[PDB]
RNA sequence: ACCAAAGCUAGCUCAACAUACUAAACAAAUACAAAAAUACACCAAAAUAAAAUAAAACAUUCACCUAACAUUAAAGUAUAGGAGAUAGAAAUUUUUAUCCUGACGC
RNA sequence: GUUUAAAAGAACCAACUCAUCUAUGUGGCAAAAUAGUGAGAAGACUUGUAGGUAGAGGUGAAAAGCCUAACGAGCCUGGU
RNA sequence: CACGCUUACAUCAGUAACUAAUAAUAUACUGAUAAUUAACAACCAAUAAACCAAAACAACACUAAAACGUUUAUUAAUUACAUUGUUAACCCAACACAGGAGUGCACCAAGGAAAGAUUAAAAGAAGUAAAAGGAACUCGGCAAACACAAACCCCGCCUGUUUACCAAAAACAUCACCUCUAGCAUUACUAGUAUUAGAGGCAAUGCCUGCCCAGUGACACCAGUUUAACGGCCGCGGUA
């Protein structure tokens, strides 16, 4: 009998079992039967600008260390929003209907990078 | 798993279809006919049943086509025959001496006088003479010849009466119906059909008929001359 | 004649009769699905 | 009647909706708040989808009468691979012309004339015959589709070869898949010869009309056969989606106008995939006379009037060992009237340029019976195609 | 048995070092020596063929009323086929007036020419036979957009025994990394005709690239170099084929080596640009127990790539060069030698 | 003298209590031929338990037999049964909260 | 391949398909084989792939045959 | 090459022992390191219309009526390079099994080795040859043979099918001939319509198939009809 723990991949199957090994898809099928690949469906790999730039891989082995504190919404609410807000009300146009000004985001169907579809892979 | 059947075609075309047979099997795929397999590869040519059908319902008076060939159909015993009028050509089932070169008529038009009635031409049963010899006849007005089609086969106008007419069927029986049944006169091609000789066991098999069974079964009271008496007419007429 | 080879090995047949699918396909395919799971079985289909 | 329709196999009907549905002012409560189908919930009606933005090739496919060439009048529309029924009779009432069997006297006296012929002429021809049918494929034994194309472009070839002792046949060029349109109305019918021939021969100078003035005026006096069962647009496309536009396969400056001969192949492998002979020359008039009436109407102009100069064009069609020669001249326009005068057409039909062909040498009780090679010749054939190649100079 | 099968329109990136090692063929860069005791014949008139040129060129480009090509990328196949065709044939008959074998030669559309040849020895590396000796075979499929076949064979251009300075390139390194890969089917060796074919010799040659091949293409795929190495590739290979096929029908292989050079001319075109190449087939004897003691090596002479015309527009050929009309109507007017 | 022999542990078993009951992992892929990112649908179904056995056979019958009412009595009583084998209540009565949970179990 | 105006459920005989007779083998090469010899060999022919018919059944040119090496009715689990 | 097995393939190193039914060493054991690179193959348009005219060198035909296609009109993201299969001495039979295995090429230019080493007892298996006789052996001319021919019967008309694994037949089927059952539509029969389709018997052809409805069946719901329905077709005594 054949065998049932190893995995089933492409390599196991007769001709027309063609399954992909994991990478994703670039294009399409177009007219003559030939594939059409669509530039946009391609990853561009934004790298930045390496020359000036002072750091290394590894960091001095004599450098301190830091006390473990996680980054919480509440800690960044407080670095980004409190203060502003803070002066917002003590001078008085305090609005709660508009937060826009504050870094707030209504719908995050209007931006490019939205959180919670999470349209960036990375 | 439950099979579909290959009969998935509603625009009438001219050109023969692929068929796929099966043998006894019904949807389920167990066998239901036995003694059915195997035979050889046939293709579907569609016949229109309805002789009187004209092309465009403006002009729904009786037409006249023309006949292009007579050509040989495995799927029934009789012959078919190519017909064009207008802009369209069907199938149909050739009568005994239908030739190519002929010209059909198709009439729906009673009238007082009983017409002269040819081999092609197609009138209603109360049109017609009354010892008049007939094939494809109608159960219902515009149901489609459901009646005699086999090569050779043909009925008998008998008489009518009160706007009903009676034929008798090639099973020497009585059919009573109504008289706007449209029906095409004369016997249906291949007359020999009959005295055709099998010439041996493989021909069988050719047409698709599976070997009998070898088990031996004793004869019941089923079996022997049962000389039964004629059934009464069967009539189609709806009297209210 | 010589019998023990009544095994011919094919990846389609094997899969659309013992597949995850056909199992899957039908409620008495998931109770074998869910017997294997219950006995604790490390391959419940091919 | 008997619909031809088997419910097993048609579009099964919807399931009939929930109870819950028939009650007024009762919401159903279904499964669309999951979605998921689950069981004991009510069954969600969901109205057509719109895909706010439209998508090319995951779209519903526009009506016929959303384009914006629809027009309610229906065309018959006479395309490369239209079949007729009755072919010839149908072809000249269509085009309102007169048959007659022989070539014409011109291009006979080109045939017939000896100074004309190739230097070999006999092995010549045999050689291309045997090259098309054996010797252009490594294969035994070649298709249709492989050596009918071949046979013509070697005698297309071998026609050419006079142009050192006729320095004229340089006033011409090849075209291959053109769009040709001709629509015209014709007895309160609107007929299109639309569509692409095999191939098409284009020259500078046009072809001199090749009917006597005795013959256009006796045309008069000849009546066109009628089919009564059929009608004569048996067999065309009957569209609703058209235009009326002489379109030729060319745009205006063209430095090769005059069409002079266009070529049909029956190049398929099958007998009901090729064409009838009958079929075959009732295509190649038509497509002959829709290049013709194209030419006539970019030459004079659109309106119906005969021509006081025809116009001449030539046909071959090859179904590999058969050919069909045709010689159409065009005089009328005006096509609506079957009173007036009629064109011409010269239909020389049947022509075998050779009877059989084997590929292998059969053999018959040990013993080599007939050789390879082409059995049967008829060098006929292939004077007529070289007259009608010649027929321009 | 197992064979290479060879591409001359491939997309390897440098192919024509590797078919010259194949082939024993080395690549000299220009036309061959010509026969300057050519009689004053070419008296024809160059306005005429330009004008035939242009009047095929513009009619495959803006005349010819095609189907509504719903891509705009407006394909330059099926817009240089045609052109091809009709230039080939414009050509022929317009110079078989001052050629008169170009009358009574064939001219053939899309027929495939093969040839199947062997060339070294190589140790079985894996299977059941692993390490023993096994030769090397090749297979060249191709289908030239046009042929030309005469009657009789076209002159030399360089005696038999041509020493040339320049050595045939060899590879340290398997031809699996081309990349090649090995089929078994049908090994032929075909001309264009059967051997039954009075016309056993060849003319000229019409190679068109395909669409994978284009110059943007190319350089989009970072390859400006080989740009030239694959008009060489198809003209090595092709040429090749065609005169190893002459060869061959006439009689002659490894062990009865050819004895007049078999020459032969192509003109490889892109939708565009033309380039010109001469093969002249010296030797047949490829294989390891032939090859060890024969000095003669096959020759190709090659032209680089030079537009025929220059974005041309509304019925108006803008640019226009003569050079490349003047070495195809030489091409073309190239006679045998007469007796 | 070889072959060999002996450990005391891994862990299991039966109960009590118990939060109140489909553990952990779930970045991506998983009911396309599971672990294959990506296209205009179809989705779902129920209809009694039977027999092996006992009645020394076997035909009506045959406790439990994957449906909660537990315990002390009534009581194996009234009743039901080829009145045979066997089956079998109820009315009415009794039942004091927690720890003291481990093992004459391997 | 050969004979035949024949692709004639014709004939001779290969590939191929069956298994008539004999001799070895009988815990054997083999839970049905080897060798010789046989029958068909253009057909009611062999055969590849994929699907269907499931046991109170299927299928059967009836041998009560075959339905994963034990079938007068498969095997596994449960009743046990 | 397809299907199937998945690294058993390649290089180096080791084998005291483990695998090879024994060694030598190694494609079959062990460890480390590498490898199969796409042009071949897989995935690779719909919606309507014109389309009756077989493949067999297809010229043209036969019957058993036969897979394999273009053109026209409307929409088909348009922009290099996508993804996947590429080893092998291999698969199914507990095995490195004398077995079973589809297709295209050739009969060697490719694959391999019947003998571990001796002697030449019996018995056993295979072959070759044999005086004179030539079936006298034996159930039978089984087997073998320098033969490889001609006849007579029984049973089945014939070709064919059957008890995979003790029976290939005289058994079954079979063309033909007979009985019954059905006047009809969208999944078998059948996209058929009594010259048709089912349930059966017997067996081509030729000569025939004789008598019987008393009993049991089946039609007739009782009479009555049916045996090419189940089935039966005589005693006792004397006489030329
Ligand atoms: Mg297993
Ligand atoms: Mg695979
Ligand atoms: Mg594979
Ligand atoms: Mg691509
Ligand atoms: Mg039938
Ligand atoms: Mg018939
Ligand atoms: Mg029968
Ligand atoms: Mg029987
Ligand atoms: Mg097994
Ligand atoms: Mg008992
Ligand atoms: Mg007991
Ligand atoms: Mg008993
Ligand atoms: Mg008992
Ligand atoms: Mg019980
Ligand atoms: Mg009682
Ligand atoms: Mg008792
Ligand atoms: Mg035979
Ligand atoms: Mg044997
Ligand atoms: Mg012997
Ligand atoms: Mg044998
Ligand atoms: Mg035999
Ligand atoms: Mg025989
Ligand atoms: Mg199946
Ligand atoms: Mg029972
Ligand atoms: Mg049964
Ligand atoms: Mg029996
Ligand atoms: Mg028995
Ligand atoms: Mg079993
Ligand atoms: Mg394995
Ligand atoms: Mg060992
Ligand atoms: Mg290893
Ligand atoms: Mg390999
Ligand atoms: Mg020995
Ligand atoms: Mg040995
Ligand atoms: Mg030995
Ligand atoms: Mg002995
Ligand atoms: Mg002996
Ligand atoms: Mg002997
Ligand atoms: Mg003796
Ligand atoms: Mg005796
Ligand atoms: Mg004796
Ligand atoms: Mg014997
Ligand atoms: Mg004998
Ligand atoms: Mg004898
Ligand atoms: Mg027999
Ligand atoms: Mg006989
Ligand atoms: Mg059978
Ligand atoms: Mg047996
Ligand atoms: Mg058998
Ligand atoms: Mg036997
Ligand atoms: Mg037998
Ligand atoms: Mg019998
Ligand atoms: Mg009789
Ligand atoms: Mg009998
Ligand atoms: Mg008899
Ligand atoms: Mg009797
Ligand atoms: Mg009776
Ligand atoms: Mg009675």
């Amino acid at each position: 009998g054949a065998d049932r723990m190893s995995k089933w991949t492409s390599k196991r199957g007769p001709r027309t079992f063609c399954k992909g090994r994991g990478a994703k898809g670039t294009g399409f099928h177009g007219r003559d039967g030939k594939f059409v690949q669509i530039k946009e469906m391609i990853p561009e790999l934004v790298v930045p600008e390496l020359a000036g730039f002072k750091l290394k891989p590894y960091v001095n082995y004599r450098a301190p260390e830091g006390t473990d504190t996680p980054l919480t919404a509440k800690q960044l609410f407080l670095e980004t929003a409190a203060p502003a807000i803070e002066k917002d009300f003590k001078a008085g146009t305090f609005d709660p209907e508009h937060l826009e000004k504050y870094g707030f985001e209504p719908t995050q169907e209007g931006k490019l990078f939205q959180l919670y579809p999470k349209n960036f892979p990375r | 798993a439950t099979s579909v059947s290959w009969k998935s075609r509603t625009k009438y075309t001219v050109m023969p279809v692929k068929m796929r047979k099966s043998g006894g099997r019904n949807h389920t795929g167990q066998i239901q006919v036995h003694g059915i397999g195997g035979g050889h590869k046939q293709r579907y040519r569609m016949i229109d049943f309805l002789r009187f059908r004209p092309e465009h319902e403006s002009k729904p008076g009786p037409f006249e086509e023309k006949v292009i060939a007579v050509r040989y159909d495995p799927c029934r015993s009789a012959d078919i025959a190519l017909v064009a009028g207008g802009n369209r050509k069907r199938w149909i089932i050739a009568t005994e001496n239908m030739k190519a070169g002929d010209t059909v008529l198709n009439s729906d038009h009673i009238g007082r006088m009983a017409v002269a009635a040819r081999e092609g031409d197609a009138h209603p049963l109360g049109a017609l003479p009354v010892g008049t010899l007939i094939n494809n006849v109608e159960s219902e007005p515009g149901r489609g010849a459901q009646y005699i089609r086999a090569a050779g086969t043909c009925g008998v106008l008998l008489r009518k009466v009160n706007g009903t007419a009676i034929i008798q069927l090639p099973s020497k029986r009585q059919m009573q119906v109504l008289e706007t049944c449209i029906a095409t006169v004369g016997r249906v091609s291949n007359v020999d059909h009959n005295k055709r000789v099998i010439g041996k066991a493989g021909r069988n098999r050719w047409l698709g008929k599976r070997p009998n069974s070898g088990l031996w079964q004793r004869k019941g009271g089923w079996a022997g001359r049962k000389i039964r008496p004629l059934p009464p007419m069967k009539s189609y007429v709806k009297l209210p | 004649k010589a019998r023990g080879n009544e095994y011919q090995p094919s990846n389609i047949k094997r899969k659309h009769k013992h597949g995850w699918v056909r199992r899957l396909r039908t409620p008495t395919g998931v109770q074998v699905i869910l017997r294997r799971m219950h006995k604790g079985r490390k391959s419940l289909s091919h | 009647a008997y619909e031809w329709g088997v419910r097993s196999t048609r579009k099964p009907e919807p399931p009939p909706l929930d109870r819950v549905y028939e009650i007024p002012g009762l919401e159903p409560i279904t499964y669309a708040g999951k979605m998921h189908f689950m069981p004991g919930l009510a069954r969600p009606v969901f109205p057509p989808w719109d895909p706010g933005w439209t998508h090319p090739k995951f779209r519903r496919l526009p009506p016929l009468h959303e384009h914006p060439l629809y027009k309610d009048q229906a065309c018959y529309v006479f395309h490369q691979r239209c079949r007729l029924l009755e072919g010839v009779k149908q072809a000249l009432w269509l085009t309102k012309t007169q048959l007659i069997e022989g070539l014409p006297e011109k291009v006979l006296r080109l045939a017939d004339d000896p100074r004309n012929h190739i230097e070999n002429q006999d092995e010549r021809v045999l050689n291309a015959i045997s090259h098309a049918r054996l010797w252009h494929s490594t294969e035994d034994i070649p298709k249709r589709e492989t050596y009918c194309p071949v046979i013509v472009d070697s005698l297309i070839q071998l026609c050419k070869s006079q142009i050192l002792k006729h320095p004229s046949l340089a006033r011409r060029i090849c075209a291959q898949n053109n769009t040709l349109s001709a629509t015209w109305n014709r007895e309160s019918i609107l007929l299109q010869v639309h569509g692409s021939s095999g191939a098409r021969l284009n020259a500078k100078d046009p072809l001199p009309p090749v009917a006597s003035q005795e013959e256009v005026e006796a045309t008069k006096n000849h009546v066109l056969e009628t089919f009564y069962p059929i009608s004569p647009t048996m067999g065309l496309q009957e569209c609703n989606v058209y235009d009326v536009n002489d379109d030729t396969g060319f745009q205006e400056g063209y430095p090769y106008p005059c069409p002079h001969t266009l070529y049909f192949l029956e190049s398929a492998n099958l007998r009901p995939r090729r064409f009838q002979p009958d079929q075959l020359r009732a295509k190649m008039i038509l497509f002959a006379f829709g290049s013709a009436l194209a030419q006539a109407r970019l030459l004079y102009g659109n309106d119906s009037k005969v021509l006081e100069q025809p116009v001449v064009v030539q046909s071959v069609g090859t179904d590999g060992r058969l050919f069909q020669f045709l010689v159409l001249q065009l005089n009328t326009t005006d096509l609506a009237s079957d009173e007036g005068v009629k064109n011409l057409a010269w239909v020389d039909s049947d022509q075998l340029l050779y009877q059989h062909f084997w590929c292998l040498p059969v053999i018959k009780k040990k013993v080599v019976v007939e050789p390879v090679g082409p059995i049967g010749f008829q060098p006929e054939t292939f004077r007529k195609f070289l007259a009608l190649y010649l027929h321009g100079a | 048995f197992m064979k290479y099968v060879v591409y001359p329109q491939t997309f390897a990136l440098n192919a024509d070092n590797w078919y010259q090692s194949f082939t024993k063929t080395v690549f000299l860069s220009g036309l061959p020596p010509t026969p300057a005791k050519l009689e004053p014949e070419p008296t024809l008139d160059i306005t005429a063929l330009r004008e035939a040129v242009c009047d095929c060129l513009l009619q495959e480009h803006f005349f010819l009323r095609r189907k509504k090509r719903a891509p705009v990328i407006q394909d330059r196949e099926a817009i240089a086929s045609p052109f091809l065709d009709q230039l080939v044939a414009s050509l022929t008959g317009l110079l078989s007036v001052h050629n008169p074998v170009l009358a009574a030669a064939a001219l053939d559309c899309k027929r495939p020419v093969h040839f199947f040849w062997l060339r070294g020895e190589e140790i079985i590396p894996r299977g059941h036979r692993k390490g023993r000796v096994d030769a090397l075979r090749y297979q060249i499929n191709d289908k030239p957009h046009n042929q030309i076949r005469i009657s009789r064979q076209l002159p030399e251009f360089v005696p038999l025994d041509y020493s040339i300075p320049i050595e045939v390139p060899v590879m340290s390194c398997k031809p699996d990394k081309l990349p090649l890969f090995k089929r078994q089917y049908e090994n032929t060796i075909f001309i264009g005709s059967k051997t039954a074919d009075p016309l056993c010799y060849g003319h000229t040659q019409f190679h068109l690239l395909p669409d994978k091949l284009k110059r943007e293409k190319l350089l989009k795929q970072n390859c400006a170099d080989q740009i030239e190495v694959v008009f060489r590739a198809n003209a090595i290979a092709s040429l090749f084929a065609w005169t190893g096929a002459q060869a061959m029908y006439q009689g002659f292989w490894s062990e009865a080596d050819v004895t007049r050079p078999f020459v032969s001319q192509g003109v490889i075109t892109d939708g565009k640009y033309f380039s010109f190449f001469c093969y002249q087939l010296n030797t047949l004897a490829l294989t390891a127990q032939a090859d060890q003691n024969n000095p003669r090596k096959n020759i190709c002479w090659g032209t680089q790539s030079k537009p025929l015309y220059e974005t041309i527009e509304d019925n108006n050929v803008k640019g226009f060069n003569d050079d490349v009309l003047l070495q195809l109507v030489q091409f073309l007017l190239n006679r045998p030698k007469e007796d």
